[PDB]
RNA sequence: UAUUAAUCUAGAGUGUGGUAGGGAGUUUUGGAAUUUCAUGUGGAGCGGUGAAAUGCGUAGAUAUAUGAAGGAACACCAGUGGCGAAGGCGAAAACUUAGGCCAUUACUGACGCUUAGGCUUGAAAGUGUGGGGAGCAAAUAGGAUUAGAUACCCUAGUAGUCCACACCGUAAACGAUAGAUACUAGCUGUCGGGGCGAUCCCCUCGGUAGUGAAGUUAACACAUUAAGUAUCUCGCCUGG
RNA sequence: CAAGGAUAGCACCGGUGAUUGGAGUUAAGUCGUAACAAGGUACCCCUACGAGAACGUGGGGGUGGAUCA
C-alpha cells in the first residue's frame, strides 16, 4: 500500500510517484479498486485522481500502447 | 469562503462579539452580493439560489425575533442592495 | 494561490528549447510567476499518441492570481509546445498542511518498515505495532457537577433478587 | 451528573422530560438529566414528596449561570420502575384550562394529576381543597 | 404561555485552527473510439437467429496501415466510501461556489421548527428555432417459427438523436417512508477529522451495511443506521 | 322623484339536442393470451412512436423480482 498513509499528509499529487503506482496499477494499464491499492479511503481518492491525471498526462496509457 | 474575519471583528454590536445577529446578517448580505454576481455571470447555478433564499429568510426571521428580543439592536442591516 | 504545474511537451525534442518555450508559455500567466528554474529531466510517454513515442518532463512551481491560470490551461494545451498542463491546487482533493510536517519520523519509520529487510524480522507490511496510548485532544466535554444533594436515595444494585427459601 | 450529549433547548421542558422518562423505562436507564427548568424542579420535588421519585440534583458546568437538573427515576433494587407511564393534558399548542369545577379523579382516583394554577404546581386533589382550578399539565400514577 | 430592561448560553450559526469529499455553476485540453476520404494491397466472400432469409461483394467487397477528419461522449478508476436541497455526483485539470466534519472554555441573548403566500430546481423522454447528424434508432420495410408471431429472431432503415436558445415538469423522484426539535443498550468494522501512535491496534465526534434486548407491530419485521418516545407544522385516506 | 319602461354591444344563471366517449350491468359471443412461470420477455413507472388489441417499442428511473454467497 501507499507510503503516504504511513507518513501522514492527507493528500498526494503526481510528483512522478510511478513506482508506487506500479503497485496499484496492473501491467494492463487499468486501475485496480481500493482492495488492491490498500489505501484507506482518502488516499484512495487521491491515488484515483492521480492515476486519472496520469491517464490525461500520458504518464499511464488508457489502454493504447 | 468570501468573508469570515472582516465584518464580525471590525464591527462590535455589544462589548464583544464573535457571532451575533447583525454581524451574521452583514456577512450574509456580503455573500449574497457575491453569489448574485456569480449567478449573473453563470445563470445555471441553482444551489446558490436556494442558499440565498435560505440566507435571506433566516435573516428576516433573525430580525423579526430581535424586534421584541432587544429594544433596538437591528437597525443597521434590514434592507437589501440588489437593484 | 499556490500552483505547481506538471508539463507535457510535444513529442521528442531538445531539452533546452523545450524549457525556453515552456518559460514562454508560463509568460501567458499574467502574474502567476516566481518560478524556480528546474525540470524532471527526460521521461518518455509510455504509449504513442499517434506518432509521439516519447516526450520530456518539466515542473514549474510558483504562485499568483488563481483566476489567471485558466488562460494558461487554454494556451499551453492549445499551442503545440505543451500537451498537458497539470495544475495543483485546493480544488483537487486537498490534504496539505504547513504544521503536519512533524510527521516525517513516521516517514523514516515506514521507509524502514514498508518491507522488513532483515532476516530476523519479516513481519507483514500490514500488521499492528501497538505502543498504543490513545490520545484524543478532542472531546467536547462539559463539567457537570452536583451542588444540592436532596432526597438521599440511589439505585446501584438494580439486578433482581427474589425467590427465597423453597421446599 | 449528565448522561451524555447535554440536552439543548427543546420545544418545551415537559416534552423532553417525557422522552427522557420513556427512554429510561424502555432501554434500562436509571438516572436522566434535563435542561434547567423551574417547573421541572417543582415537579421533581413534588414527585419525591409523593414517594415515586429518587434523588434529584441541580447541576452546573464550569459556569453557574447555565444549569441543568438530573434525577434518578426511582428504581427498586429488583429492576422495577416507580413510574409506569405518563400523559400530558396541557400541550404547548393547546394549554387546556380547567377551573375548580373541572377537577375529577384520576381514572379511578388512584393516579396523580398536576396543575399549574397560580404559583408553582399543585395536585388536582389538593387544588380542589383550596377551590383552585387552573391548567392541568399531566396525569401520572 | 406572548412576554419587559437585563437576560443564562446548553442550540441557530458564528471569532478561530485542523479539515475530507466523484458536491456543484464555469472554463480548458488529452486519450482514443468510430466510420470514412487520398494510399495501395487481395482473391471470394459478408449478414444472422433454434436453423435461415432479408439485406451487402469482383466495376476489388472482408480486412489492412498510417495521414486527415465529423458529431459524440470518456473501459478501469467505483469502496461496512464520501460528498450530496431532491433529481444526483467518476478522462482529467483548474476559476468560482456550496455543503460540511472535527474541535473553539465564544458571542447576539435562544434570536429557531413547519409552511398559506411567494421563490427555486427538477432524471428522462420529446418540441419550435438555428446548426450538426458521427452513431444507433423506433414506426417499422423486407425476411424466420408461426394457427397469429402483430411481442419475443435477423438485416435495411428515417422520426428520433445531438449542440445552444425557448418549452419541457413528470419517474418505481423511493427510504414503497415530508419534515424540524429533544432523548434513548450495544456490537463486528469502516470512513472524515483531533489524533498519542511506521501505517497501526486504539479511540472523540459526525457518517457508513448489519445486528438484537427494551420498545414496536395485522404480520412482514424494524430497533439508538426504529416501523422507539415525546413537541410544532404542511400533504393525504375513510370500502372497492 | 318615484313604481313600471326601450333602442344597440356586452354580462349572469337554468335547461336542452343531431351524434358521441367513458363507467356499471349479459352461465355463455368474439382476436391472442400480452400479464400472472423469470408467462417465457424479469417486472413496473414516466415519457415517445405505431399495430385491430393485449401491448410492444426509444430513453431514463425503480424492486414491489431468480438461481444464489
Amino acid at each position: 500500500y501507499c507510503r503516504f498513509c504511513a507518513i501522514g499528509q492527507l493528500r498526494i499529487d503526481l510528483i512522478d510517484d510511478l513506482e508506487a503506482l506500479k503497485r496499484f496499477l496492473s501491467p494492463y494499464a487499468k486501475i485496480n479498486p481500493r482492495r488492491i491499492t490498500g489505501n484507506c479511503q482518502m488516499h484512495q481518492r487521491h491515488v484515483a485522481k492521480a492515476l486519472k491525471r496520469a491517464r490525461y498526462l500520458a504518464l499511464v496509457p488508457f489502454v493504447k500502447d | 469562503q468570501i468573508d469570515k474575519n472582516g465584518i464580525i471583528k471590525s464591527a462590535q454590536l455589544h462589548d464583544k462579539d464573535v457571532g451575533s445577529i447583525q454581524v451574521q446578517v452583514s456577512l450574509l448580505t456580503s455573500q449574497i452580493k457575491q453569489l448574485t454576481d456569480h449567478l449573473l455571470a453563470n445563470k445555471k447555478d441553482f444551489i446558490s439560489k436556494r442558499g440565498l433564499y435560505a440566507k435571506v429568510s433566516k435573516r428576516k426571521r433573525l430580525l423579526k425575533y430581535l424586534k421584541h428580543n432587544d429594544l433596538e439592536a437591528y437597525r443597521n442591516l434590514v434592507k437589501t442592495l440588489n437593484l | 494561490m499556490q500552483y505547481n504545474i506538471i508539463l507535457l511537451v510535444d513529442g521528442s525534442l531538445s531539452l533546452e528549447q523545450a524549457n525556453q518555450v515552456n518559460e514562454k508559455q508560463q509568460q501567458t500567466l499574467t502574474n502567476v510567476e516566481g518560478l524556480q528554474t528546474e525540470y524532471l529531466g527526460l521521461k518518455e510517454l509510455a504509449y504513442p499518441i499517434k506518432k509521439q513515442l516519447s516526450a520530456h518532463y518539466y515542473r514549474w512551481k510558483f504562485s499568483g492570481d488563481n483566476q489567471s491560470t485558466k488562460d494558461f490551461k487554454r494556451t499551453a494545451n492549445i499551442n503545440k509546445q505543451v500537451l498537458r498542463e497539470l495544475i495543483i491546487n485546493l480544488e483537487r482533493e486537498y490534504g496539505y498542511l504547513a504544521s503536519i510536517n512533524p510527521k516525517k519520523q513516521q516517514l523514516a519509520l515506514q521507509k524502514r518498515a514498508k518491507y522488513d529487510e532483515i532476516i530476523a524480522r519479516e513481519n507483514n507490511p500490514e500488521n499492528p505495532d501497538v505502543p498504543v496510548t490513545s490520545g484524543l485532544a478532542s472531546t467536547q466535554p462539559r463539567l457537570s457537577r452536583t451542588e444540592k444533594a436532596q432526597k438521599p436515595k440511589e439505585e446501584l444494585w438494580d439486578v433482581v433478587q427474589k425467590m427465597g427459601n423453597f421446599d | 451528573i449528565t448522561t451524555t450529549k447535554p440536552i439543548k433547548a427543546h420545544f418545551d421542558p415537559v416534552a423532553d422530560l417525557l422522552t427522557k422518562i420513556n427512554n429510561a423505562r424502555k432501554a434500562k436507564l436509571m438516572t436522566v438529566t434535563t435542561i434547567a427548568s423551574k417547573l421541572k424542579i417543582a415537579i421533581l420535588e413534588i414527585l419525591v414528596k409523593e414517594g415515586y421519585l429518587a434523588n434529584f440534583q441541580v447541576l452546573e458546568n464550569k459556569s453557574k449561570t447555565k444549569r441543568i437538573v438530573t434525577f434518578n427515576l426511582k428504581y427498586t433494587q429488583r429492576r422495577i420502575p416507580s413510574i409506569n407511564g405518563v400523559k400530558q393534558i396541557s400541550k404547548p399548542g393547546l394549554r387546556i384550562y380547567r377551573p375548580f369545577e373541572k377537577l375529577p379523579l384520576v381514572l379511578n382516583g388512584l393516579g396523580i394529576a398536576i396543575i399549574s394554577t397560580s404559583d408553582g404546581v399543585m395536585t388536582d386533589k389538593v387544588a380542589r381543597l383550596k377551590k383552585i382550578g387552573g391548567e392541568i399539565l399531566a396525569y401520572v400514577w
